[PDB]
């Protein structure tokens, strides 16, 4: 036949978060249903890890606070939440944070492991006021897709927890926003192919082309459905 | 009589129980779903017919 | 005729769903209908989702 396939030639890395792919060549029409389609896979079931379970010392509650801590606990766990972490090994890790003294406290101060990837140790998470003041936390981070609040969780396991393991919501999604454009592709002796650009903006933990990878081995499992069942 | 505040409560189960401490207080913290039982209190049962 | 009050504080996070009345500050207010998946939402060129 006359048919096409598309091919990934460029994978331009504008920085750490931001991420350019091209893949060409495309057929007239393919491009913005390959890209549409890319892009509501991307947005909905991209695995990513994220901090779930959150255990400080000498803290009951989430409404309470300490002394020496700027902040409150809330905030705490709301700096916590946007905690860029990647795990190669395993699916379920625990971190541990401890830190004394007076100044900012930033990623780079949990004890870093060896199958755990840090992508932003500048990011603050807590600011300690007193020199005596200490702080010891005890960080849960586990792997999944999508949006889990805190209800679903609780529900799923029937297990009592002490007294102190404060849960928080995951977002498993790494990707931010993505989006794509199609221009015309260059070929000799076909001057009608286009080309596909997706844009892709997220934290670490993902490369893009794996990503892409992922997105395209998904919909091919999803169209498994079709290609013979009727 | 005088009612009386106590973790000791007629038949249910040391599940709902699990929360109280022995004075029938629920701790501080403790996270708490509808249909829990903040505060054991106990009141003297009148006569009744069988 | 009392003899001991308990008195316990109760702290309820409240989510955002369908049904919660959101307003601006022109007298144009409004009742969530469905929450849309953020991929489900239109998009400029930019790719930034309303």
């Amino acid at each position: 036949t006359e048919f096409l396939k598309p091919r990934l030639v460029d994978i331009e890395q504008v920085s750490s978060t931001h991420a350019k792919v091209t893949l060409e060549p495309l057929e007239r029409g393919f491009g913005h249903t390959l890209g549409n389609a890319l892009r509501r896979i991307l947005l909905s079931s991209m695995p990513g890890c994220a901090v779930t379970e959150v255990e400080i010392d000498g803290v009951l509650h989430e409404y309470s606070t300490k002394e020496g801590v700027q902040e409150d606990i809330l905030e705490i766990l709301l700096n916590l939440k946007g905690l860029a972490v990647r795990v190669q090994g395993k699916d379920e890790v625990i971190l541990t944070l401890n830190k004394s003294g007076i100044g900012p406290v930033t990623a780079a101060d949990i004890t870093h492991d060896g199958d755990v990837e840090i992508v932003k140790p500048q990011h603050v998470i807590c600011h300690l006021t007193d020199e005596n003041a200490s702080i010891s936390m005890r960080i849960k981070v586990q792997r999944g897709r999508g949006y889990v609040p805190a209800s679903t969780r609780i529900h799923s396991e029937e297990d009592e927890r002490p007294i102190g393991r404060l849960l928080v919501d995951a977002c498993y999604s790494p990707v931010e926003r993505i989006a794509y454009n199609v221009e015309a592709a260059r070929v000799e002796q076909r001057t009608d192919l286009d080309k596909l650009v997706i844009e892709m903006e997220t934290n670490g933990t993902i490369d893009p082309e794996e990503a892409i990878r992922r997105a395209a081995t998904i919909l091919a499992e999803q169209l498994e459905a079709f290609v013979d069942l009727r | 009589g005088p009612e009386e505040i106590t973790a000791d409560i007629p038949n249910v189960g040391e599940a709902a129980l699990s929360k109280l401490d022995e004075s029938g207080i629920v701790y501080i913290g403790a996270e708490v779903t509808g249909g829990d039982i903040l505060v054991g209190k106990v009141t003297p049962k009148g006569e009744t017919q069988l | 005729g009392v003899l001991k009050i308990v008195k316990v504080y109760l702290a309820v996070k409240r989510r955002i769903q369908p049904g919660d009345k959101m307003a601006g500050r022109h007298g144009n207010k409004g009742v969530i209908s469905k929450i849309n998946p953020i991929e489900d939402m239109p998009y400029d060129e930019n790719g930034t989702p309303v």
